[PDB]
């Protein structure tokens, strides 16, 4: 992934996460916890479903066409008929091969991006109250009980209420 | 004192493998399939009107081989020719058989309209032991075998106008005796001639006498041709020997009718996309069952499997 | 005390919806069409040398139908046949009409080089009331209708060498009598024959007598054939009846000439692309006008519109 | 957008800007202002323009071809003339459809990238004098009048000059 | 006290120009060429069994024209015709020449099994000056010219079953005399006829007299036809004149065999892909040598060069 | 480039780095050095190699086909044999052009992406001890000798050990 979050600065995945594609895992005075980020997850699923639909709900009809198997040897005309159908097939087998290639490459980068987006969204929220430990984890330099963690996950974290307690720890 | 918040993503136990612009093998958490590879095995009976040719080929039903009488005027969206069909009538031969099979197939109807031709001076409804209709000798139902009458065969000359608003497909033919004796005996003239024309076209065929391999005991052969008359035009048949006259016309129509060669059984269900191997699901972009298709079918491609990653990259977990 | 700096991007009142890989609908600040879907309704007179057949078919012209002599030796980048054109000379029929029309159209010229006749023993310049040339009975300008002379039709046999440096295109034909009396009465022989060969090919045609529907009063017809003699080869015409001889040959060139069936009016403008709909702009990559096209044009495509985003994502403001 | 700037951490666009694509908006001692970033705007425009030219100035010539309409039924031969033409158009119509899709999907990301390059270009410039509020706005921690602001926008901002004044407001 | 760490990419002097979606001209550090645009001037004798037709056309090698009797029973994965091959036998015509050449080239063999055809009442192995097998008269090694015997030409009629499990290729043809005197003189009947049939097919031809340009001194010609007889079917030749009978059949096979028109010398090396211009390497997706190719080859593309970038953008230092 | 590192905030490249695509240059007490990052350079290589392979390891065999050059004029049937081969050629030429354009853009962006991962990889290591000078350089605010510089290059560096010194020099 061009963003290097998934399978990058973020070592592993969590087979423990059942309710989402991305989520938080904390450890504070109250112990540990886990929870999926509904806004992030849905963001990528919606994008991938749309992409998928662009590719599935579409087929066109063709009724009368040209023969494709023959019983007797004919020659010139039959040669052409077979070359045309073959040409068609080779070309189409080509787009099919590329499509998936392209689609999938973009699909993994998209998923990587949306992970990275969730990190930035979180780093920006904590402002001067934590530090990026480089492994997808933030070190919140201030007491942050279950409630405080929650406020961060639903994006209502008030960095001001703690800036002093943290500024201290961080720079002492 | 301090806490720890860690962002992460899921990971499944057994991912799926997919190819990318830089990997013909990598692993994501889920993929869907873009190539339909299996067939129910049978051809579903009705989003389309399917007509089973049973033992008849579209031609033999068209000409009217005795056991194809059941198909008189049948219509269809897709005619199914079985590999085990067979001919049980007079030995024939159709130049450009393929084009005739194709234009009838696309017409999708065998609506035969009998007209009142006028054959004066000749015997009608000739028959053969090679086209037994019941215990007697028959012939193609849509054709009329004309032979000499009272020691003579007139310079037959008949006219049939097209005062309708649709096109008429006339199917006549000519007879190739096996010897000179058969020629003079049936037609008197030692040399036949058939000329079917319009203001638009003409095709004059001359019989060719000789011995061909016995087929249902018949050495001769009937050569078949066709003519399309447009509204405002008239047909004119002129022959002084060897004419296998028409009995009328087949009304031509345009639609999405076609024909297919398959031995798959026909069943009761609903399937838009039919193939020689049976109907298949048109919910995928590419299929690999067969390049032969009728209806809303998935584009055919060589590969048998193509995975569309519908999930992020799966990175195990320790 | 402090200040606040913000970074942003623009947006617009009414944006433009666009399709991407993750949306069949997504607004952008702007885009541009790629499907030329409109035409003026007229064909620009150039840069392509256009020739309006008016009421003449490129074949009728070639043959020399009276009201089509006006085209004698014309040239063209793109011949344009009209739906109202007609034929009013002797009734004819050309096997593989499509092919002839084609090879001529691509040659893009009617350059006729009359040559030395050698019809010794026959009456020339046959004419017909079905092909009036003024008050008189005419015939195709480039064809010579040969009949008997002094109770006898010779075993005609002429030679015409190709000493030039370009391929010659000869077009002759053979007449089909309506009756035997007519046959004998016109060529004396009861059975005619026409053979036009070269060291490279050879096509022998045999007349066929019979009655066909009247056309400008005539029951007979002329089947028309052509031959291309190569430099260093020679033409030979051997016939003892029913021959409709050539007066010379057409010069065959290779270029970008072609033909189109359109009723579009030929106006005075400049358009690179021509379609049965009139000319069209070629500034876009795709067109939905007509799949039939002449000149430098966009690729026909089924979609009547495809917006190519040329700006970022437009995001309103509540 | 893979970079989550446009239609992302930056709430929405500015209908008020009519002279460019990306730009700044400040609120200093002297009131409030707004000015479009030429450099960044031009980069965007130039790239998508080329992209465009690669698609517009190109069309090939074709003259004598095959008939595509018919007045009478013929059969084998004709069936082939249609099937060939039909297969050609379907293939082309496919190329067009997928081209815009890829292209657009890219034009949208290219622009979201270019934006992010600007945000990043600035953040860096301000060094330890400001702080990312998380909305695409930086809170500059020192008196910054129009001359001060201007400097940022044309990148001549001397971060030292205000570092102390700034550091103090930040960590007090 | 501070320290300074800077990250950087590499860069090079001479980069490569590449096109991209947003740049028809940009400079990276490295790329490879995808359009194979060169040849070696020659055809590798391997792995494909090559057969130099030299001065013989696959046809002539098939018929048996004297100077090609070296090719008898030859096989080939790729037969190669040369621009200088010539025919040195009796003047012949083959309606649908293309298709014979193609179906033979594709069978990729000339095994010819002789059969015991019995021609009672006629003279055989006739020869001509135009076909000098050695200084004396001759004919196509695979054809039997049949002429009268003791003032008479029987109504020829022979049967030849195909009791094998493979198809048989019988090629015969009919003689078109230069004049009536030559017709009557060779076959007695003033009008000939050839009928070659099976239970499935039937083609009858009628000789056609007339004079044609001299070729090796012969004004007349031989038209050539073919007939395939399926397993279990039977061949029947019926003719009272002008027949150029069969001597046996050619074994037909199905394979990757084909033919190519070229003048490239044939050397000794290995090249999966072959073009008229000679061999070309199959490691590049594309190639600009010849649309015409044989074997594992790179799609032919109008473009003469496409560069696949394979290194970062090249941003030099000044 | 999508991540604007290469030909971006990194003014230009080094022609003197002949041991990798990516690397470091430093200037500490003991002088000036230059090492390359193998982990990085390799990763990009492996990625551009696989991309290449996909594109070159594939060709299709096509034995007997249809004729493509003609020695005489024929009409209808020959025009068709040509259109088929001409249409075919035009479709691939389009496939070939679009292929490299797409492949190349993604190649260039992938290198840029890599460059940036190494920079963001580096940034997270240094923590509060260094600052992003904006030209792709990190100003390490403490004394970092060749033993120290190396610890960083292959991620063994321990921010704690030099934090106090750095903070002191940073916020003064
Ligand atoms: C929308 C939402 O979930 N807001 C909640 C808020 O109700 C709660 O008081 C706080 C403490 O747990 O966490 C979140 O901010
Ligand atoms: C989009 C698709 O067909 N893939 C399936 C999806 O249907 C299903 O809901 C999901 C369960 O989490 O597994 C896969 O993603
Ligand atoms: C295949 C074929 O036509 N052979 C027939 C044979 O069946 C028949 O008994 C005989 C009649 O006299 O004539 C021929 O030999
Ligand atoms: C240019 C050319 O091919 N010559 C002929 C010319 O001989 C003849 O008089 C005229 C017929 O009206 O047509 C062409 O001009
Ligand atoms: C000479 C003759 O009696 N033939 C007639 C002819 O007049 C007419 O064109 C056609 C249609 O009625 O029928 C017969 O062919
Ligand atoms: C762009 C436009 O006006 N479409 C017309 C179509 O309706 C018409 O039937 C056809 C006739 O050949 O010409 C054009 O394709
Ligand atoms: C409405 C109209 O006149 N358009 C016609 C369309 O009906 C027809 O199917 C097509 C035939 O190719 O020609 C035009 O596009
Ligand atoms: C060329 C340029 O735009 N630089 C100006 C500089 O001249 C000016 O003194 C300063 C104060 O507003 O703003 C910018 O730095
Ligand atoms: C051998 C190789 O793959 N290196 C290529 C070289 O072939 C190519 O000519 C050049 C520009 O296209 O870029 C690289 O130097
Ligand atoms: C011309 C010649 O050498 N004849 C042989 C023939 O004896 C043999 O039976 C046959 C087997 O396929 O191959 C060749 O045709
Ligand atoms: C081109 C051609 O066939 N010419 C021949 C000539 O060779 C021969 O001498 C003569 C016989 O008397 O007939 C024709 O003139
Ligand atoms: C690849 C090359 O050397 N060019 C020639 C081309 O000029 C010529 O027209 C053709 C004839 O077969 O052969 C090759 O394609
Ligand atoms: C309406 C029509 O043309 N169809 C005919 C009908 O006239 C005739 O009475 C009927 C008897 O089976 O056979 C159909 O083929
Ligand atoms: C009247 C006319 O235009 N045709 C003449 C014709 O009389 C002359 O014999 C011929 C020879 O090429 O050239 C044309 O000038
Ligand atoms: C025998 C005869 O009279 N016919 C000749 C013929 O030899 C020759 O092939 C042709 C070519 O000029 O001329 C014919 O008239
Ligand atoms: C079908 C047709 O063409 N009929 C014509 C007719 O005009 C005329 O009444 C009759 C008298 O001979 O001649 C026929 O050829
Ligand atoms: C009205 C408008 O703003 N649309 C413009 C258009 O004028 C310009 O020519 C075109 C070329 O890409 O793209 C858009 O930016
Ligand atoms: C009248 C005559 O002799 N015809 C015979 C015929 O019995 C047989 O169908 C054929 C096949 O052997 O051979 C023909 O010669
Ligand atoms: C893990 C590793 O090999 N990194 C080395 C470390 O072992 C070494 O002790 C130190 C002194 O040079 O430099 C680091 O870069
Ligand atoms: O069925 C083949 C057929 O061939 C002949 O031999 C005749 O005698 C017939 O009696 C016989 O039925
Ligand atoms: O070559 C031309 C040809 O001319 C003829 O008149 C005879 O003399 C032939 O023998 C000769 O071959
Ligand atoms: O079209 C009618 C036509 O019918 C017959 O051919 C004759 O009676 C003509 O005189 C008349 O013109």
């Amino acid at each position: 992934g061009l963003f290097g979050a998934i399978a990058g600065f973020i070592e592993n995945g969590w087979e423990g996460m059942i309710d989402g594609w991305y989520g938080f895992r904390h450890q504070n005075s109250e112990g540990t916890g886990q929870a999926a980020d509904l806004k992030s997850t849905q963001a990528a699923i919606d994008q991938i479903n749309r992409k998928l639909n662009r590719v599935i709900e579409k087929t066109n009809e063709k009724f009368h066409q040209i023969e494709k198997e023959f019983s007797e040897v004919e020659g010139r005309i039959q040669d052409l008929e077979k070359y045309v159908e073959d040409t068609k097939i080779d070309l189409w087998s080509y787009n099919a091969e590329l499509l998936v290639a392209l689609e999938n490459q973009h699909t993994i980068d998209l998923a990587d991006s949306e992970m990275n987006k969730l990190f930035e969204k979180t780093r920006r929220q904590l402002r001067e109250n934590a530090e990026d430990m480089g492994n997808g984890c933030f070190k919140i330099y201030h007491k942050c009980d279950n409630a405080c963690i929650e406020s961060i996950r639903n994006g209502t974290y008030d960095h001001d209420i703690y800036r002093d307690e943290a500024l201290n720890n961080r720079f002492q | 004192s301090t806490a720890t918040l860690c962002l992460g993503h899921h990971a499944v136990p057994n991912g799926t493998i997919v190819k990318t612009i830089t990997d013909d093998q990598i692993e994501v958490t889920n993929a869907t399939e873009l190539v339909q590879s299996s067939s129910t095995g049978k051809i579903c009976n009705n989003p389309h009107r399917i007509l089973d040719g049973r033992a008849c080929t579209l031609i033999d039903a068209l000409l009217g081989d005795p056991h194809c009488d059941v198909f008189q005027n049948e219509t269809w969206d897709l005619f199914v020719e079985r590999s085990n069909a067979f001919s049980n009538c007079y030995p024939y031969d159709i130049p450009d058989y393929a084009s005739l099979r194709s234009l009838v197939a696309s017409s999708g109807t065998l609506e035969f309209i009998t007209e009142g031709f006028t054959w004066t001076g000749v015997t009608q409804n000739g028959g053969s032991s090679a086209c037994k209709r019941g215990p007697a000798n028959g012939f193609f139902s849509r054709l009329n075998w004309l032979t000499k009458s009272e020691s003579a065969y007139p310079v037959l000359n008949v006219t049939m106008p097209n005062n309708d608003n649709f096109d008429k497909l006339y199917i006549w033919g000519v007879h190739h005796p096996s010897t000179n004796q058969e020629q003079t005996n049936l037609y008197v003239q030692a040399s036949g001639r058939v000329t079917v024309s319009t203001r638009r076209s003409q095709q004059t065929i001359i019989p060719n006498i000789g011995s061909r391999p016995w087929v249902r005991g018949q050495p001769g052969r009937i050569s078949i041709y066709w003519t399309i008359v447009k509204p405002g035009d008239v047909l004119v048949i002129n022959s002084n020997g060897n004419l296998i006259a028409p009995r009328g016309y087949f009304k031509m129509r345009t639609g999405k009718s076609s024909i297919m060669r398959s031995d798959a059984p026909i069943d009761t269900c609903i399937s838009e996309c039919i193939t020689p191997n049976g109907s298949i699901p048109n919910d995928k972009p590419f299929q690999n069952v067969n390049k032969i298709t009728y209806g809303a079918c998935p584009k055919y491609v060589k590969q048998n499997t193509l995975k569309l990653a519908t999930g992020m990259r799966n990175v195990p977990e320790k």
